[PDB]
RNA sequence: AGCCGGUAGCGGGCGUGGAUCCCUGGAUGUCCGAAUGGGGGAACCCGGCCGGCGGGAACGCCGGUCACCGCGCGCGCGGGGGGAACCUGGGGAACUGAAACAUCUCAGUACCCAGAGGAGAGGAAAGAGAAAUCGACUCCCUGAGUAGCGGCGAGCGAAAGGGGACCAGCCUAAACCGUCCGGCUUGUCCGGGCGGGGUCGUGGGGCCCUCGGACCGAAUCCCCAGCCUAGCCGAAGCUGUUGGGAAGCAGCGCCAGAGAGGGUGAAAGCCCCGUAGGCGAAAGGUGGGGGGAUAGGUGAGGGUACCCGAGUACCCCGUGGUUCGUGGAGCCAUGGGGGAAUCUGGGCGGACCACCGCCUAAGGCUAAGUACUCCGGGUGACCGAUAGCGCACCAGUAC
RNA sequence: GAAUGCCGGCAUGAGUAACGAUAAAGAGGGUGAGAAUCCCUCUCGCCGUAAGCCCAAGGGUUCCUACGCAAUGGUCGUCAGCGUAGGGUUAGGCGGGACCUAAGGUGAAGCCGAAAGGCGUAGCCGAAGGGCAGCCGGUUAAUAUUCCGGCCCUUCCCGCAG
RNA sequence: CUCUAAGCACAACCUGCGGGAACCCGUACCGCAAACCGACACAGGUGGGCGGGUGCAAGAGCACUCAGGCGCGCGGGAGAA
């Protein structure tokens, strides 16, 4: 329940919304809202680690951007990185987004 | 920034309104705060004093009371008339004060 | 103290070095103290030093802190 | 800048200081933020004499009025210092 | 030409050798406070390093320096916190209304939080929507309580167009080219930096051939006017009488680009302060106007089909926004799932299809016109001490 | 003219209830404009596991002295915890800090949450617990393990010797 | 107190003696109360230590009393319900 590190998807508000009765189009008297409520809906966030420089970095990114993690690491082959801190070297990927 | 006065001591003014209407005397002091001044010999109050080191034996004294400002009008030093004020710039250029009937300077 | 004495004292203040303006407040401080206990036993008639001596060191000071800043 | 005659104000003029005079503890009105070690050297340098003991109290501003007013006196600290066997501080000596 | 604040008094001083006072710049600025050497029950306490002071090694004092986070090759720049309303964004009620109540209303209001700034947002069309048309955005008027939305109840409520205010448009990504750097899978390599090139919808750009060889011009910088922060000049009245007091009454005048208004012992154009009309800045602030520099801006055919912003468009699921409450429900936005293409590409014109048009998504910036009133000024068919701000008075006080 | 309306002023009840423990008073002398009520003496009564004395909290000059009596004091007042002024609180050893940790609090690392924020081994803070070196007497109107007298002890710096 | 590690062993530590050095804050007064908490000089509430003597079986009970402190901030009369 957070927030991912490549694309920024957030939790966001929507309603759940609660329905009786038969569409108007399947020969029905109408739907009927019986019930809204607020919830959030949270973005997929799963862990990513993967090796960089011979550290482990870890990514809590959204499934779909899971591949973007990557993407980064292989972007990330022309730079000088070696000797860093895994918090160094993960600023650095970042950095190419 | 300043109160504006027309009359300083110690020039001399006549006395153009009150019970001293039309006395002439010097500005014995000028008290811009309460816009009032001083004037020799007018307005004297009779004020009681407590038996001290000062007044022994006691009684009263005699002083003069502050007149409004607007009361009182210079005379000037040259042609000897009571007069409104004007201001002239010299070369220095300082300003001076200076009679409206005549250009006399009235310092 | 009078207008002509501030200036007199002023060029001849701009004219020490830090080191000798140091020991004249010194001096003029030690002489405040000395102004203050005869104050204190009401034997200081001429109480007006007091303020004037303050202004010294005042002007000595922010002639030191000039001498100092540039 | 600081001088020592920043941190002697004035002598404590009473009763009870003058009784110390006999045994030279000399009693004067201190800056209250002056440590016992800077009254030493301050007494020391301004009357030429040596320190050898010093005590120190703080004394409460007294509360006063005038008619609607209420406030306060400010606050003051006192300093006894023992000069050397044989010394004097001649200027409170005074009396 | 007086002055040492409200504040007189004692006791003493200062000023035409220009004080007091007013404006500008500067100096000093104990301790707490974002509070930042560390701690802490704010205004107290306790330290490291360098330098000084004392007879000074212990003790103490003085000066400087020492938090954390971000960004950039230990060193630098930045950040933090506050501000009456106004603004944006992230969250977000209930009473109440529906003469009960649940969808609905109140209302995206109150309030909480984060960020901005003298404003903020928005802004150079993947727009409008039928005009064969318009042409960034913002803001007022009108459109219009219309079109619509709605237990089609209570209620909710646009847009295009027209009249106006103001006016302004730009920078990048990609192709391709060059250079520095490192990787290991040795080069027609992949990648990351920086520079050049390029910025469009009549489609535009790259590359390749032919031809063609000074006008513009900033929102940046510099100078200046103008303005703000003290000020200054400013026309014309005397006698009598009543009265404590003339400005009243009487008599004879006078000024007026000034007869607004406040004062003076009562009711004054001409006594005072002003008013009409004019004058004024060494210094600091401002400077949207005037001038100047600088960045930046600029050809036409033919060929080529290299590039034109990706977990994106698009489709489906769940929602929000819109006048739209699931409705024939498009559009804009997006939490989940699936998942393209680069102009013979893609989005839109209210399901969908065809025809016909409009527009160029997935990077960023952008004055002015608009909002507010802590602050200064001006003006009231605004109050006049139970009124007017809670406070005309030492009030966010006493209590 | 009414809203048990609002703000203020002044009435009525009324010279009434009451004057706050039923431990209790009397006289003489003094002071003073004034005395049941202040000071002094004598007598009487009450507390005494307190109604005496000393610490901590809390209160913050109420302490001592001089001069006062408009108001405060349930009467009176010459008195006062009241008005004005002046004086008074002295530490290496007592208490706290320059020592230690307790619950808890905070919090490098680290974790979590729309924002605000929630957590979190180490560390840090946190005491009436651990730790640490002063006892008796005298002196002031008022301070005393603090000043003074006597006899003792602690840490830190430097030096000397082993 | 002890053990060692980097270190250092001209240092360092322990013991004895000497000289020097030793900062900041509290300290007044009330404190079972007329000075604290109860709007009051309020029969209420407030933690710790000291708390003598005699007698009653003991005792911090109870009566009296020491030291010390008080007679409680309206009084004088009358002698009904
Ligand atoms: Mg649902
Ligand atoms: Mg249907
Ligand atoms: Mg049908
Ligand atoms: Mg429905
Ligand atoms: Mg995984
Ligand atoms: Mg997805
Ligand atoms: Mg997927
Ligand atoms: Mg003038
Ligand atoms: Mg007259
Ligand atoms: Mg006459
Ligand atoms: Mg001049
Ligand atoms: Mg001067
Ligand atoms: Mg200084
Ligand atoms: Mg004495
Ligand atoms: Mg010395
Ligand atoms: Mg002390
Ligand atoms: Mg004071
Ligand atoms: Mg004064
Ligand atoms: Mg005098
Ligand atoms: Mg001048
Ligand atoms: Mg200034
Ligand atoms: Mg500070
Ligand atoms: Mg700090
Ligand atoms: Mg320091
Ligand atoms: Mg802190
Ligand atoms: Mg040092
Ligand atoms: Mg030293
Ligand atoms: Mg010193
Ligand atoms: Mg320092
Ligand atoms: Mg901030
Ligand atoms: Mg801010
Ligand atoms: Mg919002
Ligand atoms: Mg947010
Ligand atoms: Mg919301
Ligand atoms: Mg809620
Ligand atoms: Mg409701
Ligand atoms: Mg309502
Ligand atoms: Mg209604
Ligand atoms: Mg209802
Ligand atoms: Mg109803
Ligand atoms: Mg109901
Ligand atoms: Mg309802
Ligand atoms: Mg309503
Ligand atoms: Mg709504
Ligand atoms: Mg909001
Ligand atoms: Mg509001
Ligand atoms: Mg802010
Ligand atoms: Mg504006
Ligand atoms: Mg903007
Ligand atoms: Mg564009
Ligand atoms: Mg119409
Ligand atoms: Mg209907
Ligand atoms: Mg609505
Ligand atoms: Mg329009
Ligand atoms: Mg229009
Ligand atoms: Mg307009
Ligand atoms: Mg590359
Ligand atoms: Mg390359
Ligand atoms: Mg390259
Ligand atoms: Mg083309
Ligand atoms: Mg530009
Ligand atoms: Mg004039
Ligand atoms: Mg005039
Ligand atoms: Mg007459
Ligand atoms: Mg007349
Ligand atoms: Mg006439
Ligand atoms: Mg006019
Ligand atoms: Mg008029
Ligand atoms: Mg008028
Ligand atoms: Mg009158
Ligand atoms: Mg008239
Ligand atoms: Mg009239
Ligand atoms: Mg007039
Ligand atoms: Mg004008
Ligand atoms: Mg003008
Ligand atoms: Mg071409
Ligand atoms: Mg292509
Ligand atoms: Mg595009
Ligand atoms: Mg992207
Ligand atoms: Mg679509
Ligand atoms: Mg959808
Ligand atoms: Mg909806
Ligand atoms: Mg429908
Ligand atoms: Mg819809
Ligand atoms: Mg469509
Ligand atoms: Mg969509
Ligand atoms: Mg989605
Ligand atoms: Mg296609
Ligand atoms: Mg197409
Ligand atoms: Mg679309
Ligand atoms: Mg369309
Ligand atoms: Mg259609
Ligand atoms: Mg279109
Ligand atoms: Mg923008
Ligand atoms: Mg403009
Ligand atoms: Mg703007
Ligand atoms: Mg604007
Ligand atoms: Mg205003
Ligand atoms: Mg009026
Ligand atoms: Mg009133
Ligand atoms: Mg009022
Ligand atoms: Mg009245
Ligand atoms: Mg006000
Ligand atoms: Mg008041
Ligand atoms: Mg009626
Ligand atoms: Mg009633
Ligand atoms: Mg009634
Ligand atoms: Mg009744
Ligand atoms: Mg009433
Ligand atoms: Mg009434
Ligand atoms: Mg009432
Ligand atoms: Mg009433
Ligand atoms: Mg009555
Ligand atoms: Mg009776
Ligand atoms: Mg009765
Ligand atoms: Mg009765
Ligand atoms: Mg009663
Ligand atoms: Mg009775
Ligand atoms: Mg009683
Ligand atoms: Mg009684
Ligand atoms: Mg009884
Ligand atoms: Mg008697
Ligand atoms: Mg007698
Ligand atoms: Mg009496
Ligand atoms: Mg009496
Ligand atoms: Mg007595
Ligand atoms: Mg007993
Ligand atoms: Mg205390
Ligand atoms: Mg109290
Ligand atoms: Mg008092
Ligand atoms: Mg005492
Ligand atoms: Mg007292
Ligand atoms: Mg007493
Ligand atoms: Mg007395
Ligand atoms: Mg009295
Ligand atoms: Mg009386
Ligand atoms: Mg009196
Ligand atoms: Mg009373
Ligand atoms: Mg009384
Ligand atoms: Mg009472
Ligand atoms: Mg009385
Ligand atoms: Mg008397
Ligand atoms: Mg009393
Ligand atoms: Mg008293
Ligand atoms: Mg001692
Ligand atoms: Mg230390
Ligand atoms: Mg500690
Ligand atoms: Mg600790
Ligand atoms: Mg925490
Ligand atoms: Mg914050
Ligand atoms: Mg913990
Ligand atoms: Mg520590
Ligand atoms: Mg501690
Ligand atoms: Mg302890
Ligand atoms: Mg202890
Ligand atoms: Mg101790
Ligand atoms: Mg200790
Ligand atoms: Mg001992
Ligand atoms: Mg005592
Ligand atoms: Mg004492
Ligand atoms: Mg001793
Ligand atoms: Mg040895
Ligand atoms: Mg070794
Ligand atoms: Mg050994
Ligand atoms: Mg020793
Ligand atoms: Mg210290
Ligand atoms: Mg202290
Ligand atoms: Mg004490
Ligand atoms: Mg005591
Ligand atoms: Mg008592
Ligand atoms: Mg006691
Ligand atoms: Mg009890
Ligand atoms: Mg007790
Ligand atoms: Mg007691
Ligand atoms: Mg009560
Ligand atoms: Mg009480
Ligand atoms: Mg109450
Ligand atoms: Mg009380
Ligand atoms: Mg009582
Ligand atoms: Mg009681
Ligand atoms: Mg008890
Ligand atoms: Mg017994
Ligand atoms: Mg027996
Ligand atoms: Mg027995
Ligand atoms: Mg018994
Ligand atoms: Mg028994
Ligand atoms: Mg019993
Ligand atoms: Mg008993
Ligand atoms: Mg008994
Ligand atoms: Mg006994
Ligand atoms: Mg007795
Ligand atoms: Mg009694
Ligand atoms: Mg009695
Ligand atoms: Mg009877
Ligand atoms: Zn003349």
């Amino acid at each position: 329940s957070k927030v991912c590190e490549i694309s920024g998807k957030r939790p966001i508000v929507a309603n759940s919304i609660q329905r009786r009765g038969k569409a108007k189009r399947e020969g029905g008297v109408g739907k009927k809202t019986t019930g809204i409520s607020k919830r959030r809906q949270y973005p997929n966030l799963q862990k990513v680690r993967v090796r960089v420089a011979g550290q482990e970095i870890t990514f809590r990114v959204a499934a779909s951007h899971i591949p973007k993690v990557y993407e980064l690491v292989e972007r990330a082959k022309g730079l000088k990185l070696e000797g860093l801190s895994p918090k160094e070297i993960k600023k650095e990927l970042l950095k190419l987004l | 920034m300043r109160v504006k006065m027309h009359v300083k001591k110690g020039d001399t003014v006549l006395v153009a309104s009150g019970k001293y209407k039309g006395r002439v005397g010097k500005v014995k002091e000028v008290l811009p705060k309460k816009y009032a001044v001083i004037v020799e010999g007018v307005n004297i109050v009779k004020k009681a004093v407590r038996v001290s080191p000062k007044y022994p034996q006691g009684g009263f004294i005699e002083k003069e009371a502050p007149l409004h400002a607007s009361k009182v009008r210079p005379i000037c030093p040259a042609c000897g008339k009571p007069t409104r004020v004007r201001k002239k710039f010299l070369e220095n250029g300082k300003k001076i004060r200076v009679c409206a009937k005549c250009g006399g300077a009235l310092d | 103290m009078k207008l002509s004495e501030v200036r007199k004292q002023l060029e001849e203040a701009r004219k020490l070095s830090p080191v000798e303006l140091e020991k004249l407040v010194r001096e003029k401080k030690r002489e405040l103290m000395e102004l203050r206990f005869q104050a204190s036993i009401g034997q200081l008639s001429q109480n007006h030093k007091i303020r004037d001596l303050k202004r010294q060191i005042a002007r000595l000071l922010t002639v030191l802190n000039e001498k100092r800043r540039q | 800048m600081k001088t020592a005659y920043d941190v002697i104000l004035a002598p404590v003029l009473s009763e009870k200081a003058y009784a110390g005079f006999a045994e030279g503890k000399y009693t004067f009105w201190v800056h209250p933020k002056a440590t016992k070690t800077e009254i030493k050297n301050a007494v020391e340098t301004a009357f030429k004499v040596k320190v050898v003991k010093v005590n120190t109290l703080h004394v409460r501003g007294k509360k006063k009025r005038l008619g609607r007013y209420l406030g306060k006196r400010p606050d003051r600290k006192k300093a006894i210092v023992q000069v050397a066997p044989g010394q004097k501080i001649e200027a409170l000596e005074g009396l």
